């Protein structure tokens, strides 16, 4: 039930043609903050959550485009970039530990992160089309001390527009060069 | 008993997590942990099977099925009865003192309802398994009173922190229609007979950000316009609208109230994806929306219904019942003083509210040749009940804005009084 | 090769009629304490003993009468607490741990802990007839430290009697009200 | 070579915890740990295999699976050859020296005997696969001087601390009789013609809690009673005993010897079961056993064998040969004395012990009508060997009682020296 | 690349005849130091390396001789000392762990270690024949801190020769006594 | 561009663990870790696939069947595409800063060449997969500037410790002799017609440790002597050769080219195996390997090649190329001066290298009968290119060894100057 703004900026100082573009790992998606469910301790307990992520559970995100179709963003990331659907098939696992402090009780959540992909067309100055790929990485605990008594920030529980959790990247390989 | 300052439509809201039942019916078990020693319980998911827990006011249609393709709509939730989620709670007693650590199966609790009218007309609850609660104390002494205790109420408790957090979906049983190239500073859109059967959406966006008027022809009927939750960043075409299939939705202005002759002025962002919902139209005429791009300071108004009021030539009272604004936000209402214009005032006009508080702020609307431009006339700090009488220049067009500062009401009522 | 003692004290503040009751978590039963085994170890060493108590393990113990049959507890028992049954179908993992002192060696040993539920028959006074159940719940570490010369109580090695380690409980239900 | 002072017999014994065969042929293996780090050795129980170890000296009936079967009597023990039970052990090396970590299996030692006449007839040595050990020490030089030193003696080793835990199961080939009704003051129960064939046990409870005087008719042959382990707590019915199958036994009083004529004093209370052991009686007629609620200070005797004393009008030696309670624990006699009731004293009686150490009281039978009633005469600190004189009244009724000090000798002799 | 020397010193003060000697646990194989692979880990981490070696991974190596043959090693040494077929039918896990220290690289690798146990035949000073098992025991890390410019010496990766990294042992048994 | 200096053969090259592709190919992931928070990443081993990576400059030969067999015979590493060596990384970030935990895949890179003349004919590298890499350090703002950069190379970088070590292994496709009996002082071996057709290896030991003289009759062709890599300890017999089956070999002395007639001194040591290489001689008459113990100090060449150097009747330049000796390792040169044997010494020489740099100690070898014996006369502390002339007598032996201190071309060229 929130959003932000944007007007422009999408310069890109680069050549006309397409782009595969490595944007980062850490990426957070919208609305599905809690879908994994949260924990609850107290009194100076060790609260700790993780996921043996395998490829069932591992589903990718695929934003196609009119010239960029899923087939086509697949094999130019997987190329250049890390072979997700191999990796996918070799269970990694990942875990958040925090421990309560004295007398209070802590709440910790679990989602997945993702690397994003982006294959990109450019006249010599813009974007003119992008397509994107969200390939599932690992996961990230976001956490908070609370009461009963206590009201908490809408934007702790909930991400409406897909943000990154570490400083995004932009590292680009022209395709058909 | 709060109220939802929402239209008509599905909602899913997260009524938040540590959900359990009562009498320790999701009590997994309790350690006792000498001084010196630490405890563990582990969920390993071994198996990876659980057990949500559902009630529905209306079994046939909000099925839990029908109540798991809306929670997907809203949040995206892929897995409903099984997890590869571990949880584990680990607890080192001091050296002084044993500890007893209990601990509990919990829920996330999330709430489908139709919302018809300000009223809950059908509600669904949905229980999705959750990871876990634990309790660390003083260990008990083993010799301490047995008190005979009743078995309490049967239902549920919260134990974790407070959370109440709305989304709406697109009702699936009403049709999206999509405007695929992005909407240039004039567009007019033919509204297809099927209107005549259902309500619909139409899925657009803008080619530049600004300010729009978005209309029926006639003003009829009323309009609700939605922003696509999470539709920014993602996949974009230069001249097409990218359909990524976001049913998330997030309410914007608008009403249902079926003789609300209105239009919508909005703030639209090129980045975004927005749904206009269009009532069912029973007539046989073909119907339009009309865009309009607004430059100059109507953009004052930005997000809200503007309400246009009609036949007040008689005296005293005028209501106008509309669904209110939440806090916040703004509500308007559009006047056409009776008589030609020259530069007489007619028989002064009082504006208040009767249910709602809230600020608001008279403004002229000229017509001057650069779009429309508002001069602000007059603030009042309070509408409810108290307000000073205005003169206003007769065939003069003036905007009253209201931006709601109590929900007392589903509604909020106006009154354009016309004294003398 | 011991116990204690009872005369009376049955007393029960309810109307008459028949009653399930959950009499707490917690409990230990006589003469199993050694059944899984013990550990041992030394000069600051961790030890570790736990157990993923699943279906096939998790036996409970009924204790029927005349008028409670087997299937009446379980069913008055699953309908007011915890549905056991149901809870069995998913493995839950505990342990504990005890670092050994220095220069010293430590025992420990493991036993499961139950729930114990009873189905009384009440005539405004006493209790007339009670069906006992034991759900399997978790499990309860005793630990000492020893050398080979050490004589050790008996009652550190064996109980005798049914006992909560814990605070007995008495929340009750009146079954056909 | 320790004296167990129980009846006849099947009894399991556990010898403890820690056990491991000699050549680290239970080494799981050593790891070397550098300053400053950890290691770790587990058994995760990926498969639940276990490998228990089993001696017998009657392979034909203390075979494995009978001894497995009193396990799960004395015990309970569900699991012999399975676990689901994980071990581990951490050890963090500290920063100046390395640490070497050895981890063995080890075994809980239960041992199954018959015994019989003060004699174990036939043994059964069971090893319960256990849950480890593990030996931290400074890490060795690995120019350490190689001793060439032969493999020991091949057997066990116990590495875990001291036990010795006896549980007494019953008999399985003889049969369990039962008194459903929970009994009163006075009960008498015929014993059934399959006495004939085998001794056989007798399940009961009373009614009241008190002292209970327990007999066959005439007093032969001797009883031995028996405490359920566990029976309290659990479930009970008012006017019926609940058999709850409990087969672990705790010896109270009693023994075996054929011609020892006596009846059993005990405590019994209401919330216990317990067992009557009745030996083959090989005669035609009809015996029986009798209860008999006693109020009075006959409760001194308080769990004890009462020995009637029979045909002591000769003078000097009177021998009676008798299973010796363990120390702390009674064992009684009976003496009525020879010739008429008046006052006059019988020549004068001497009562000294003669393997085993007793404290020892002398006691006057009285027949008052209000039950039986017990003057205390005097008390003696030493029984073996040494003793005082005591003139006692002809025709009166004299219990001396024995409290053991020190077990020597299975059999403890009593000596009723009628001296002038 | 490497290698000692030995003139001599095969003297054991025993009768004519074979023996069974169980020569200690800790013994590392020659060349196979990094055959697991090795570990990296920085700044505070705490790097974990670990096994649960079952019968598939537990490979043994015979070196036997002319009278003394595979079979006849195996039941000699089952028959006084461990099992080792049979305990290679249930799993034991181990690893060890360390902590990098701050701004520096921790390199850690892994290798298994073995029982050594051999076979002689004697006449009553020197060994004449001698055959030679290595039964699987556990495992061990070395580990050492390093940058991108260091040399590290060749005898931390590499075992030229069979070595016990703790004190050899000299057990023995007489066969057909 | 190092040199190598080794014969011809199949080498096997461990260059080192952490190996991993460019542009976050091995990338399995990062954790954003906040302060007072544990975070670890896990590989478990639920599934035991692993995935090496090869290449190859031969596919035909050097397969990567081919080349894992090689592995095998080098480091005996067993399994190539499976594991069950868990790996995994613990993380606590400080109470003040968030923690960035990226985690990795790695390799070790092994390198497989075919070695001839001095150059890598075919080369195949096999990245063996290895326990990971963690990188941890301060987590970036979210809000830092995004900067375009290029993907870079498409290759290989190592991030493990420096890491270079060499394990010749024996041709596969050359055969393999035995010399079952442990040799004696005096030892002639008949070499099969099969090295009529190909190069093969003979597998012997000594029975007594110390200096051998191994060469063929008439010194040619030259041999080359390994040590079989830990076959030292192991399995024994007094008066037979084990044979493990050991194919990783080290180098000790001698080499490839074809003209080098010479003779090997080289310690041998009993517990050891070694391996002499003889390569194809196509004669139809038999060739023998002759062993000769030898006592006294021509112990001093201890593993080395005396090259026999002839013709040097004339004057001026004699130039020899042969193959390098690594830095510190020796080469040797015998001399027979021209002339009848009396006390007049030869037109003076003057000894030289050319590529590489040596330091060099010039012996009188005599033939008194002990043995031979060996007397200094003088020793030089540089060889190349600079020396000064020396006069050395007629119809006497004398010998030169090289001790190699720079290596600088695979071919050390050596120069025996005659003057005047």
């Amino acid at each position: 039930l929130y959003y932000t703004k944007d007007k422009s900026i999408n310069n890109v100082n680069l050549a006309d043609g397409n782009y595969v573009v490595n944007r980062g790992d850490g990426w957070i998606l919208s609305r599905q903050n809690q879908n994994l469910g949260g924990n609850i301790s107290n009194n100076g307990c060790t609260a700790i959550v993780g996921d043996l992520r395998i490829r069932e559970t591992a589903t990718p995100y695929y934003y196609p485009t009119a010239s960029f179709n899923e087939e086509y963003i697949k094999n130019n990331v997987q190329n250049v970039f890390a072979n997700f659907t191999e990796a996918s098939e070799i269970p990694i696992g990942f875990e958040f530990s925090k421990t309560a402090p004295s007398n209070k009780s802590l709440y910790m959540y679990l989602q997945y992160t993702y690397i994003r992909y982006e294959i990109i067309k450019v006249l010599q100055n813009t974007v003119t089309e992008r397509a994107v790929l969200y390939v599932p990485s690992l996961g990230y605990v976001k956490s908070i001390e609370f009461n009963s008594e206590e009201q908490i920030d809408k934007n702790f529980y909930f991400t409406s527009q897909d943000k990154c959790i570490l400083n995004e990247k932009f590292i680009y390989k022209k395709i058909d060069d | 008993q709060t109220i939802l300052p929402y239209p008509n439509g599905l909602y899913v809201i997260n009524k938040g997590d540590g959900y359990m039942r009562t009498n320790d019916k999701d009590l997994i078990g309790t350690l006792l942990i000498e001084s010196s020693t630490s405890g563990s319980i582990i969920q390993p998911r071994l198996r990876n099977t659980t057990r949500p827990l559902f009630n529905t006011s209306n079994p046939t249609i909000f099925s839990q099925e029908y109540t798991e393709a809306r929670l997907n709509d809203a949040f995206n939730i892929q897995l409903f009865n099984t997890s590869t989620t571990l949880f584990k709670f680990v607890e080192e007693a001091p050296t002084n003192k044993n500890i007893s650590m209990k601990v509990y199966n919990t829920y996330e609790k999330y709430e489908l309802i139709n919302y018809q009218n300000g009223n809950i007309d059908d509600k669904a609850e949905y229980y999705l398994p959750s990871l876990g609660k634990c309790e660390v104390s003083d260990a008990p002494s083993p010799q301490a009173p047995v008190v005979e205790t009743p078995v309490d109420q049967d239902g549920f408790i919260q134990t974790g922190p407070n959370e109440n957090i709305i989304v709406g979906v697109i009702n699936p049983s009403e049709n999206i229609e999509e405007i695929s190239t992005p909407i240039p500073d004039d567009y007019t859109y033919n509204i297809p007979t099927s209107i005549q059967n259902n309500a619909c959406y139409v899925l657009f966006k803008v080619n530049t950000t600004g300010v729009y008027k978005i209309t029926t022809k006639n003003n009829l009927p009323p309009l609700i316009i939605y922003e696509a939750i999470g539709s920014s960043n993602r996949n974009m075409n230069s001249n097409n609208l990218s359909n990524d299939n976001i049913k998330a939705i997030k309410y914007i202005t608008g009403l249902n109230r079926s003789d609300a002759k209105s239009y919508l002025i909005v703030s639209l962002f090129k980045d975004k994806n927005y749904y206009i919902r269009i009532p069912q139209i029973s007539s046989s005429t073909t119907s339009q929306l009309i865009f309009k791009r607004e430059l100059g300071n109507i953009s004052d108004l930005a997000d809200s219904t503007v309400n246009i009021l009609d036949n007040l030539n008689t005296s005293g009272t005028h209501y106008y019942t509309r669904q209110s604004p939440d806090v916040g936000n703004y509500i308007s209402y559009q006047l056409t003083i009776p008589g030609d214009f020259n530069n007489i005032a007619s028989s002064i006009f009082s504006f208040r509210t009767r249910n709602n508080q809230g600020i608001g702020t008279l403004y002229r609307l000229t017509e001057s040749i650069n779009g429309y431009n508002l001069i602000t006339i007059n603030n009042y700090s309070d509408l409810l009940n108290n307000v000073e009488p205005i003169s206003l220049l007769n065939g003069a067009t003036y905007i009253f804005r209201v931006k709601v500062t109590e929900l007392n009401n589903y509604n909020i009522i106006f009154d354009a009084y016309r004294n003398s």
